[PDB]
C-alpha cells in the first residue's frame, strides 16, 4: 500500500520547488491524453 | 561490493530537520522495507560534527539487539550522507504517553524490562546510553521498544533526566543509565518526570538533593524499584540484572500471547 520511487524523483524535491512549478501542466497533459495524433499522410 | 543509492527506492518522509530527512525506503533487490536517513554534508560541516558523526555511526553499526534500532550500513555521495536503518512502524513512546497520559503497571514493567535488557547489552560492550527519554524510544511492529537515538538525528528541561553526578559536573559512568531508567519508570507511571520544576535553578536543586514525591496511586513494588534506581550515589544503584530480577518487574511484565 506504500509507494516507492527512484531516489532521483524524491531527493531535493523540497529544494527544487520553483523548478517543479510549470503553469498549465495538468491541463496540457490531460488534453494530450485525450487528443489523437493522426498518421502522417504525404 | 559497496552500498549505493542505486540499491534503494524511497517512500514517504518520516521526519525532517535542519541536518536532513528520514524516509521510508526499500532495498530494490530484496524489497526489504527499512528507513533511509539522509544528512546534508553542508550542515554537518557547518556544525563541525563530522568527527562526531563517524564515531556515532561506528558505535551503532556494531550494536545488534532486538530492542535497539539496527544500523545496517551507510554510504555517501557528493553532498549527502546516507544511513540505512531498521524501520520502526508504531511511532514513539512519547506519543503513546501523550495518548494515554499514564501507563499501567504491566506496560511499564514490560517496557522497563526491554530497556534494561538493551542497556545490559550496551554495558557488556562498554557502551553508555543515558538518553532514553520517551521521544527517543520507537515501537516495533509487535509494540516492542526500540532505542532510536543511536547514530545521528536530523534535528530547565532535558536536565529532567540528568543524574546528580552529571549536573554537579563530576566523573560519571554507566550507572547514569540506571538513574535514567528510574526517571523513565516514574514518568511512565505518573505521566511526568519526578524532578520537574519551573526554573533551571530549582530543577537542579531537586535532582542534586534527590527530592521528589510519589502520587498515592503508585504501588509499593513500584516505589521500591524507583527509589533504588534514583540513589544519589551511583554505586548504590542496582545492576541491570538486579532490575530484571526485581519482584515488581517479574510479577507485572509479560511476553506476547493471544
Ligand atoms: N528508523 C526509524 N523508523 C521510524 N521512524 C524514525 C526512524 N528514525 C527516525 N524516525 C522518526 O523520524 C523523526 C526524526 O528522527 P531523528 O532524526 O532520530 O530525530 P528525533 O530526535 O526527532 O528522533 C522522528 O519523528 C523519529 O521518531
Amino acid at each position: 500500500e506504500e509507494s516507492f520511487r527512484d531516489p532521483a524523483e524524491v531527493l531535493g524535491t523540497g529544494a527544487e520547488v520553483d523548478y517543479l512549478e510549470q503553469f498549465g501542466t495538468s491541463s496540457f497533459k490531460e488534453s494530450a491524453l485525450r487528443k489523437q495524433s493522426l498518421y502522417l499522410k504525404f | 561490493r559497496q552500498w549505493a543509492l542505486e540499491d534503494f527506492e524511497i517512500g514517504r518522509p518520516l521526519g525532517k530537520g535542519k541536518f536532513g530527512n528520514v524516509y521510508l525506503a526499500r532495498e530494490k533487490q530484496s524489497k526489504f522495507i527499512l528507513a533511509l536517513k539522509v544528512l546534508f554534508k553542508a550542515q554537518l560541516e557547518k556544525a563541525g560534527v563530522e568527527h562526531q558523526l563517524r564515531r556515532e555511526v561506528e558505535i551503532q553499526s556494531h550494536l545488534r539487539h532486538p530492542n535497539i534500532l539496527r544500523l545496517y550500513g551507510y554510504f555517501h555521495d557528493a553532498t549527502r550522507v546516507y544511513l540505512i536503518l531498521e524501520y520502526a512502524p508504531l511511532g514513539t513512546v512519547y506519543r503513546e504517553l501523550q495518548k494515554l497520559s499514564k501507563f499501567d503497571e504491566q506496560r511499564t514493567a514490560t517496557y522497563i524490562t526491554e530497556l534494561a535488557n538493551a542497556l545490559s547489552y550496551c554495558h557488556s560492550k562498554r557502551v553508555i546510553h543515558r538518553d532514553i527519554k520517551p521521544e527517543n524510544l520507537l515501537l516495533g511492529s509487535a509494540g516492542e521498544l526500540k532505542i532510536a537515538n543511536f547514530g545521528w538525528s536530523v534535528h530547565a528541561g532535558t536536565l529532567d533526566y540528568l543524574p546528580p553526578e552529571m549536573i554537579e559536573g563530576r566523573m560519571h559512568d554507566e550507572k547514569v543509565d540506571l538513574w535514567s531508567l528510574g526517571v523513565l519508570c516514574y514518568e511512565f507511571l505518573v505521566g511526568k518526570p519526578p524532578f520537574e520544576a519551573n526554573t533551571y535553578q530549582e530543577t537542579y536543586k531537586r535532582i542534586s538533593r534527590v527530592e521528589f514525591t510519589f502520587p498515592d496511586f503508585v504501588t509499593e513494588g513500584a516505589r521500591d524499584l524507583i527509589s533504588r534506581l534514583l540513589k544519589h550515589n551511583p554505586s548504590q544503584r542496582p545492576m541491570l540484572r538486579e532490575v530484571l530480577e526485581h519482584p515488581w518487574i517479574t510479577a507485572n511484565s509479560s511476553k506476547p500471547s493471544n
